[PDB]
């Protein structure tokens, strides 16, 4: 009835919006996208070998502080490690065991662990007595928390399973706002540098975009096959390069509203999982879900690089906040940080 | 977007012939395998048929199997059904799908309501 | 569901209040950025392990 | 020579 | 001498063929980049035999390079005790090797606290009577000139308080690993598509292997001494301690050849 | 002086890792997965004092591709018995046993056919044969046991469920495992034993085959 209508009249206005990007649409700088001069290759190989985990890991986050990184393996633990020191420092027990991600925090005194337990439980180092506790446990969802990311140590947002992504306040221990946009799944985000926007992934590959204190939708960015995964912003704050269950690093461009030359050429198995630029803004880094990950010169497309020290899934991985240094997690219990 | 075209679907009495397709958008449907669905008033949806990567390993719903076919399409890319010799059992809203990825052999792709790729949909009333 | 349908078309129409960026400027200065920070990161100059500890003495 | 045995001088 | 030089060449020859093979210690514990515990890895006890085994080779070198060289019956530190102690501690180490191997091999089938440091340690609550029995007491060979010999003060009265315990490190898989033939072959009913009767053939060949290698073991307990002490020198004993570290030799060959480390040498001789 | 204070906190990182070490076993002494509120409503037991982690994930929505792909070394998947719903574990396990990463976790098969056998008759002992046309033509097992004093056709309809799952079973695969059928025996007394059997079977079955058929 008038309900067919009115979706064909969306349908329009996405025919207003391709309209609107063709009318953008110029071509790329094929001079910087191609023949500018390359990166070349890496001798960059696992140093800091991390194997202390005791599960499958599934999270990890490099900290603000760049010294301490938690990971939220399988086996209800929150090992947050420290790379420069190669000793974990604060062991955590969960309620459940069943854990998908893990955020650290911003000054570096609260850290975040949300899985299929429906419930965000962030944790807290108030006092250097053992048996590290709980800050608290905060819900409200319906799903696996995917991911949530530390602004400030009072804001928390996050996004999960109910196709919802919510903006926790821990002052009250509650939400403040909640992102009701997506119709897929949720599987990642990431927070724009100066902590105002974000971009979330999904399982529809529309990986949407808001802004912390309103959180009403800009621009979609589609146009992935499979499925995304992982996301970061460009080290400035108007890209990102979300990842996907294709093989495609299709790096966004945020002052564009469209597409950017993706970064597909076979010889690479099954999909991506993990994604984050490092500080030279031009060095991707992207790990494939098939057994590896390889470098993604944006410059040149070219994936002159290797990051194969692992064999089995790299289920995250995270360039250092200053971009030092860049670690991914590899699913036999088995952590590195590469340089 | 990957958006599938329910091409084709109408009113239809039972034992006849119907032919409907799913249209590619975006994707590399060579690469990308593919299914088939329905689903009932009142009833959550059923996985029909598939296609495999070459097109070798066909497989059917024990229900209706032989009564329909699925072919693929690598040059069009397009998803071919024929049905032919329709039974008053089939009258349901017809969906397409999609396996999620590529260089896969499976897909959890029944989801109710609640799927990605799961094309606009198609209510073929098979009925006289 | 039935306000689905409105939620899309509020969504798709405050989608069409961007303006859209000539996308040669936008890369152009994505490349001036990445230039610029070259000589940061230790990691594509092969820095020896003073910029970063990460080699064991 | 492994429990008692040895060459010979 | 000249046979004797001979027989001193192919008693070098073990050494070059058990590193030979312990190039597989660093093969397969590196061949597993993952699962890194204790009592989770597959080649477990493989690799923690390789590690001992290649210190007979090691042990083995220096004896009878030492008493050839020069006389040393009398006079050295320990050189008639500590050497000799390592060298037989280092071998028998060998023995309940593979038996916990095979220990644990039907345990963790169907049946239900560290396996492995007990048993490899269990050696030395012999090795002690091993010093004892090596008392280290010289028996004159003419005109007051003495040479350290194995002492008859302990095997006097009853010479067997280790030949049965070797009868019994021999032994012992065989029982385990024909109970795991009827587990499986009862697991069996009408990897596992073309080697479960080869499994169980293999079962056999493993346990063949091991007893033919083993073999010369007995062989040394006996025939050789028919009276209790004092055994006959014979022109074919040389070979048989040579097969008897042929074990140790054989033992990473045979497991590392075909389970896990096929990737190995693929791996390794690329 | 830093130095100072890094050996304290390296054995802070000691007593820090002693728990860890020492439920290194609790973990590894378990095994788990059956197949909103709380989230993991964990439904456990105890067998010859070893326990076993089995757990329903129920309390989320229907969709899996992102959610069932967690689990892995989890020796125990399934339950199946569930108008048309009985596919709906077909599919399932079609799926299951070819996830890129449950291609080599297997299921522990589990009927439950005690509600089905007076379902029958509003079923008409014909529900089954209605939707499958395969059942008609389908003959009878060598060691099949119908017991006395009950209808053929349900004696036999859970007879040609096993066969068309072990046809999906070793059919689709690369060297396929065994899957394990099975039914509710009693009320609640002997399923639980025989999971238990069976997946001390399959912990037999992976532990060769980590050791490859030695």
């Amino acid at each position: 009835s008038e309900l067919d209508q009115l979706r064909q009249e969306a349908e329009q206005l996405k025919n207003q919006i391709r309209d609107a990007r063709k009318a953008c649409a110029d071509a790329t700088l094929s001079q910087i996208t191609n023949n500018i001069d390359p990166v070349g290759r890496i001798q960059m190989r696992t140093r800091r070998t991390l194997r202390g985990h005791l599960a499958k890991i599934y999270a990890m986050h490099w900290g603000t502080d760049s010294r301490l990184l938690v990971s939220a393996s399988q086996d209800g633990k929150l090992i947050i490690w420290d790379s420069y020191t190669t000793n974990k420092v604060h062991a955590i027990p969960l309620r459940s065991s069943w854990v998908m991600t893990c955020a650290y925090a911003p000054s570096g005194n609260y850290v975040a662990c949300g899985g299929l337990d429906n419930i965000c439980s962030i944790y807290n180092l108030k006092t250097r007595e053992g048996n590290v506790r709980v800050s608290r446990e905060l819900a409200g969802h319906t799903g696996y928390l995917s991911c949530c990311r530390f602004l400030d140590d009072n804001q928390i947002v996050t996004s999960s399973g109910d196709t919802t992504c919510a903006l926790w306040d821990i002052e009250t221990g509650q939400q403040t706002t909640t992102f009701t946009g997506h119709t897929g799944d949720v599987m990642s985000l990431s927070l724009a540098p100066d902590t105002r926007l974000f971009v979330s992934g999904a399982c529809d590959a529309s990986a949407k975009l808001w802004d912390v204190r309103e959180g009403m939708c800009r621009q979609t960015f589609t146009g992935h096959e499979s499925d995304i995964n992982a996301i970061c912003f460009f080290p400035n704050g108007n890209a990102f390069a979300t990842g996907s269950d294709d093989a495609t690093c299709r790096l966004f461009d945020l002052r564009a509203d469209q597409e950017l030359m993706t970064y597909s050429h076979d010889n690479i198995i099954c999909g991506i999982t993990s994604v984050s630029f490092s500080k030279s803004g031009r060095l991707l880094l992207a790990g494939y879900d098939d057994f590896n990950c390889n470098v993604w010169d944006a410059l040149k497309a070219d994936r002159a690089g290797v990051l194969a020290g692992h064999d089995n899934r790299v289920s995250c991985l995270g360039v250092t906040d200053d971009g030092m240094a860049v670690a991914t997690g590899s699913w036999d219990s088995f952590l590195k940080i590469w340089n | 977007q990957v958006q599938l075209q329910e091409s084709g679907g109408g009113l239809v009495q039972p034992g006849g012939s119907l032919r409907l397709s799913c249209a590619a958008s975006g994707f590399t449907f060579s690469n990308y395998k593919m299914n088939w669905v329905r689903q009932a008033p009142g009833k959550g949806l059923e996985w029909v048929s598939d296609i495999s990567q070459s097109g070798a390993s066909i497989s059917y719903t024990g229900s209706v199997k032989g009564r329909f076919t699925i072919s693929r399409d690598n040059a069009k890319n397009t998803l071919y059904l024929q049905m032919n010799s329709l039974k008053p059992e089939d009258t349901a809203v017809y969906y397409c799908a999609r396996c999620p990825a590529p260089f896969t052999r499976d897909c959890f792709d029944v989801t109710s309501t609640t799927y990605a790729y799961r094309g606009q949909g198609t209510q073929v009333t098979v009925s006289s | 569901s039935i306000a689905q349908a409105r939620k899309l078309v509020e969504q798709l129409k405050m989608e069409a209040n961007i303006d859209r960026i000539k996308v040669s400027k936008a890369a152009a200065d994505l490349m001036a950025y990445c230039e610029a920070h070259a000589k940061e990161d230790p990691l594509l100059t092969p820095v020896p392990a003073s910029e970063n500890p990460f080699r064991e003495k | 020579c492994y429990f008692q045995n040895c060459p010979r001088g | 001498d000249p046979l004797l030089a001979r027989a001193e060449l192919a008693l070098l020859s073990i050494v070059f063929v058990a590193v030979a093979l312990s190039n597989g210690l660093v093969l397969a514990a590196l061949a597993r980049r993952g699962r890194r515990g204790h009592w989770a890895p597959i080649h477990v006890f493989i690799g923690h035999l390789c590690l001992a085994d290649l210190a007979v080779a090691l042990f083995q070198v220096l004896p009878q390079l030492a008493w050839k060289a020069t006389d040393r019956f009398r006079g050295p530190d320990a050189l008639c005790r500590a050497v000799k102690y390592l060298q037989m501690v280092g071998m028998y180490a060998s023995s309940y090797m593979i038996l916990a191997m095979t220990l644990d091999r039907h345990r963790a089938i169907c049946r239900p606290n560290r396996p492995v440091l007990v048993a490899w340690a269990f050696s030395l609550l012999l090795s002690l009577p091993q010093l004892f029995i090596f008392a280290q007491r010289n028996v004159e060979g003419g005109s007051g000139v003495t040479d350290c010999w194995a002492c008859f003060a302990e095997p006097w009265g009853r010479r067997t308080y280790v030949t049965w315990i070797a009868l019994m490190v021999f032994v012992a898989p065989t029982l385990g690993i024909a109970a795991c033939q009827v587990l499986i072959f009862r697991e069996i009913h009408a990897h596992v598509s073309a080697a479960v009767a080869k499994t169980v053939r293999m079962t056999l060949v493993i346990v063949v292997v091991y007893v033919l290698c083993w073999a010369p073991f007995f062989l040394v307990q006996l025939w050789a001494a028919w009276d209790p002490e004092a055994p006959l020198e014979g022109a074919p004993f040389v070979l048989l301690m040579l097969l008897a570290s042929l074990n140790s030799c054989t033992n990473p060959w045979i497991y590392a050849s075909f389970s896990s480390s096929v990737s190995s040498e693929l791996r390794s001789l690329l | 002086d830093q130095r100072n204070e890094e050996k304290a906190q390296r054995e802070a990182n000691k007593k820090i890792e002693k728990q860890l070490q020492k439920d290194k076993q609790v973990y590894r002494a378990t095994h788990r997965l059956l197949l909103l509120t709380s989230g993991i409503f964990e439904t456990k037991f105890q067998v010859d004092k070893v326990n076993f982690h089995m757990f329903d994930v129920g309390g989320q929505r229907d969709e899996r591709r992102k959610w069932i792909q967690c689990f892995n070394d989890v020796t125990a998947i399934i339950f199946v018995v569930a108008t048309n719903r009985l596919q709906e574990a077909l599919n399932l396990f079609k799926s299951i046993w070819n996830n890129r990463w449950l291609r080599t976790i297997s299921v522990i098969l589990f009927l439950n056919k005690q509600d089905l056998l007076a379902e029958k008759v509003l079923a008409g002992k014909s529900k089954i044969e209605d939707y499958f046309p395969e059942f008609a033509r389908y003959t009878t097992p060598e060691d099949a046991t119908p017991e006395p004093g009950e209808d053929p056709r349900v004696t036999r309809a859970k007879y040609f469920i096993r066969d068309e799952f072990l046809r999906i079973s070793t059919a689709s695969g690369d060297g396929r495992h065994y899957c394990y059928p099975h039914f509710t025996c009693a009320v609640d007394t002997e399923n639980i034993r025989r999971v238990f059997n069976d997946c001390r079977d399959i912990i037999q079955r992976m532990h060769l085959r980590q050791y490859e058929l030695l």
